């Protein structure tokens, strides 16, 4: 929210860069790892921002309150203003820990729940991957190399679909002037990929209803998750009903 | 009755016999035949362990210490979320909350008069206090009516 | 888990909407959100209209010929509820939100009046033959309004016709109408 | 009748052009997205946090920063504040400068 | 306990009432006109309408009835969430699935608490109410009505 | 049955085949008993009765000496029909059945709670033509009395 | 349901699903429970709907003209279970989830009532001719909804018509109806 980026320099894939926060300055890197994880214990990449691995001390558990108190400032060495802190255990469980009140500088402690002790959690801030489509209009390839649309008659588009490689349970939102519909893409029930122990890989294609005039239906994407997403393509279909043929 | 237990006063340490999903569902209260008061956590008592508690305040004026389970249906112990790995234990605990509420409902019925076996209503060797005089023959009769009517016939 | 030892049934309303979506080839919906998904919002709106429309036709089981309407207590006005699909057995026109006698120019009734009434009923409260017609007709409409395929519409046109016949036979089987002994005028002529 | 079109790949990007003029691949908004060559669109890789360099203003309000890449072993990350110079390595350790 | 949330009764004289509990379906909500001698369940569709998610309005007259009752009665036969193979798994469905069972169980607990409870003395408390009907007792320790008493007299 | 009770039904005798009026997850949860005013005895599957269909049973034992036939549902709370384990594929049938078992137990608790003596609309306790069995002797002046005291004071 | 052997109730239903899959050219499956997918699940849903649709039409073997419904013991309410595809032969309309009477405005019944009932019966315990019709009709409906081919639907339409005739002949052979000695009115006229 108030994080300022300065001096972003990259060596090979890794991209080093320094940030200001309003409380502290730190150095961070972005690595384009493929089929690998930052830390050995985590099952997958845990796409959570400002991530680092912390080993909670054994004594950091209270029988009275039955909570494992974790300090954000003691594990990061800095202080943060706002954001949803996500704490990820080894098995893949993820819990969001929004601050109790008035930023993290005032209240930097996290209560957790049951006994955790030493488990090597991964702590970071969740970031929102958002992408909105252009209007689903009829596009003609033409011959000079540019794409041209036609807008003589209205088009009532009926359904749309999205193709995805793996994804991590993102969501699809359809918005027009009046209302707003949300469709969630995730692993199908009764699928070999979806197993109780393991993470959901969910390869396939998803079709969702988008109804109304083409010019007003707005389709967007959002993840806000620690799981990776991967959208390949999309499509649509509807009733054109042109009035006058174009010479 | 598993969800409700009562202990005589005189000890600071008391056990919790029933399994509970959250510490907030457990209710600790001081019970006397005249008055009854609830105890708040931390200030009035603290948890020695998972199954044991200790009372910080004094128990004067109260005959018994009661521990009862009151599972809240409004709040769910297991919050299912996308992007978090689902577990078999999470599914098992999710059903367990509904099962615990049903168990309290069965016990709460047992505190009142439920039907036993072939219909009827049983008071488990418990007398019925207060009650009102019966206007009609079908209506139950209190001991005052018996004493007056058969006391005069008796004497 | 052996399914033969277990007998249970799902929601009838959910299946009807769920069967409507399968008519165009879409995947099932777990719950009737009505806000998150446009299919549920569009399907239930169509299903409610088709259910209401078919009941208003008038059948031997939903027509109540002895229905009575109490005319309030202080004023004679009878509320003409929108649930009333049709009022017959007399001339009543819903003049101003109240039942109107239309034969005597009065809006206030001293006592209860007997009318032939068709009140709206829940979808799950219908005979199975009528339920199949409601779903098939609604899904056929739900195709044309929203999906609008060609081979799907042709297939559903035959399915709706077949379901309408099944309801017609049930109408005759339920009523057992007769042109000699059940007829209101010939029965008098039979007397000798 | 029912007419359909498909966008095979979302390499695309962002377009400020009017919706009629822009290509199907280009979108309107894209934040924290990595449009890879093989996979059409991906969430950007997580930002790992290593070391804290001090309070805000430790590097000045508007510093000039240069990266020194000499060997696989040594990489220096020189910062010129308003009135001082500071040197850091890629591991976050600070070197005194005289 | 007095924290019962599923059952509430309002006095008549108002066209609109508030539902104090949350519900999963509109057909799990029961609205009735209650009197000392007569009691009838107001249907949906005709008798009343929903002003909002938490408020109803009566379209009928309450003459002859003293109180208006709103009670939650969730049915387990009608599942709000039905899972199907090949359908997207959503955490909202899992949350609602657990909620329905809790709603029925909470209704069970409220019904039991609404019965006559035993006081802290360990014996049943009638709270100055009179037990009615109560078919005559045949066993020795059974409770009796005055028909048993009058024949005894 | 009725609107408030679903898991319990009683049929008068006079026929051999009876209908199960509720949905169930296992046949062990359906209990068939022969009920009379004096006594009431439970019937075992196969030997005493056999399942005609998924919702209808036929009883092989003679029904003499009894007034009614009761069919009641008893879902096992301790024993779960569906047990979830890690590494196994998640199926919709398992999710449906696991949800239903918790729901069926909840109904049975609701019926048991409603069967306890409730307050009626008039505002007083309603025994619903059921005799109060057991019960302890009443000592205070405003106490419910048993027939032992009624017989005791009759002697004098 | 098969009380003799529970295997037959699942093997037969496996073949029905395994036969609708082949209608669109799909390799057979081996275990129905362990093969979830989104295509087998759709197949079972259509088979279940088609099964009760054909049964609810009314045939000489699934109609019980002497069926009785016991109306509880203390109360007089008959639950209207969803297994009752059609309750005709009277004026019972399923008022509020219970059995109504229409002719008499009552819901409670003193004693058992006889009525012509059609009860939903399992697929595996149907006549073989009707089993073939149920599968063939379901596979034809399963093609149009999801695959929606052209030459496949033309071939399946002929098969459904051919299979329906076989059931019609069996329905006639089962009942062996007579217009002289089986007719309910000519029998009296034949008397001499």
């Amino acid at each position: 929210d108030g994080v300022e980026v300065m001096a972003a320099n990259c060596i090979n894939s890794t991209m080093y860069m320094l940030m200001r926060n309003g409380y502290n300055v730190w150095i961070a890197a972005v690595d384009f790892k493929k089929e690998s994880t930052d830390f050995p214990f985590e099952p997958y990449r845990f796409h959570v921002d400002a991530k680092r691995s912390y080993h909670i001390s054994e004594t950091a558990y209270d029988i009275e309150t039955n909570q494992t108190v974790v300090n954000v400032k003691d594990i990061y060495g800095a202080s943060f203003a706002k954001g949803t802190v996500a704490i990820c255990e080894s098995d893949g469980k993820i819990t969001e820990y929004e601050p109790t009140g008035n930023s993290w500088d005032s209240t930097p402690d996290i209560r957790i729940s049951g006994d955790v002790s030493g488990k090597n959690i991964v702590i970071g801030f969740l970031y929102d991957f958002q992408y909105v489509f252009s209007r689903f209009l009829i596009k003609q390839e033409q011959n000079d190399g540019t794409t041209s649309t036609e807008d003589s008659g209205r088009l009532q588009l009926r359904r749309a679909w999205v193709n995805y490689q793996n994804t991590g349970a993102f969501t699809v939102s359809v918005d027009n002037g009046s209302r707003e519909f949300n469709y969630l893409v995730n692993a199908r029930v009764g699928s070999t990929g979806l197993r109780l122990g393991q993470k959901a890989t969910t390869t396939g294609q998803y079709r969702f209803p988008v109804t109304g005039n083409a010019l007003y239906q707005k389709v967007s994407l959002s993840s806000f998750n620690a799981s990776p997403v991967s959208i390949i393509g999309c499509g649509w279909e509807g009733n054109y009903s042109r009035r006058a043929n174009g010479i | 009755i598993k969800t409700v237990i009562q202990y005589p006063v005189g000890t600071t340490e008391f056990d919790i016999p029933f399994d509970y999903l959250s510490r907030k569902f457990v209710r600790v209260s001081l019970v006397s035949d005249d008055n009854r008061r609830l105890l708040s956590n931390i200030t009035e008592y603290r948890y020695v362990s998972k199954t044991r508690v200790k009372l910080l305040v004094a128990t004067t004026g109260f005959d018994r210490v009661e521990i009862r389970r009151f599972t809240s249906a409004s709040e769910r112990i297991v919050d299912f979320s996308d992007g978090s790995v689902l577990r078999a234990n999470d599914l098992n605990v999710s059903q367990l909350q509904s099962a615990h509420i049903a168990e309290e409902a069965r016990d709460a019925a047992l505190l009142a008069m439920p039907e036993d076996d072939a219909g009827n209503l049983d008071a488990r060797n418990r007398k019925i206090v207060r009650l009102a005089p019966g206007e009609a023959g079908t209506d139950a009769i209190n001991k005052n009516q018996l004493d007056t009517t058969l006391g005069e016939a008796g004497g | 888990m052996n399914m033969q030892d277990a007998y249970f049934g799902s929601a009838a309303e959910l299946d009807a909407v769920n069967e409507m979506l399968a008519a165009i080839g879409e995947s099932p919906v777990t719950t009737l959100d009505e806000d998150g998904s446009a299919d549920v919002a569009n399907a239930r709106r169509i299903l409610n209209r088709i259910n209401r429309q078919i009941q208003s036709k008038g059948w031997a089981f939903n027509i109540n010929e002895s229905a009575t309407l109490t005319p309030d207590a202080s004023t004679g006005l009878i509320p003409f509820r929108p649930a009333y699909l049709s009022i017959l057995g007399g001339q009543y026109i819903n003049r101003g939100g109240w039942v109107y006698d239309k034969s005597t120019g009065t809006d206030t009734f001293s006592g209860p009046i007997t009318v032939t009434l068709i009140t709206l009923q829940d979808y799950d409260e219908m005979p199975e033959c009528f339920r199949q017609w409601i779903v098939t007709k609604a899904s056929r409409q739900f195709n044309s309004r929203f999906f609008g395929a060609e081979d799907v519409e042709n297939s559903l046109a035959q399915e709706e016709m077949e379901a309408r016949m099944a309801c017609n036979e049930y109408e005759m089987d339920f009523g057992q109408y007769n042109m000699l002994d059940g007829d209101a005028y010939v029965q008098g002529l039979i007397g000798r | 009748a029912l007419v359909s079109q498909s966008i095979k790949n979302l390499k695309g990007g962002i377009s400020q052009q009017p919706e009629i003029l822009r290509y199907p691949e280009q979108g309107t908004l894209q934040v924290n997205g990595w449009s890879s060559e093989t996979e059409g669109l991906q969430k950007r890789p997580p930002m790992v946090f290593i070391k804290s360099l001090g309070p805000r203003g430790y590097l000045g309000e508007d510093p000039y920063i240069h990266l020194i890449n000499r060997d696989e072993y040594e990489q220096y990350y020189a910062v010129f504040t308003g009135n001082d110079v500071r040197v850091f390595d890629l591991s976050g350790y600070e070197y005194q400068v005289r």
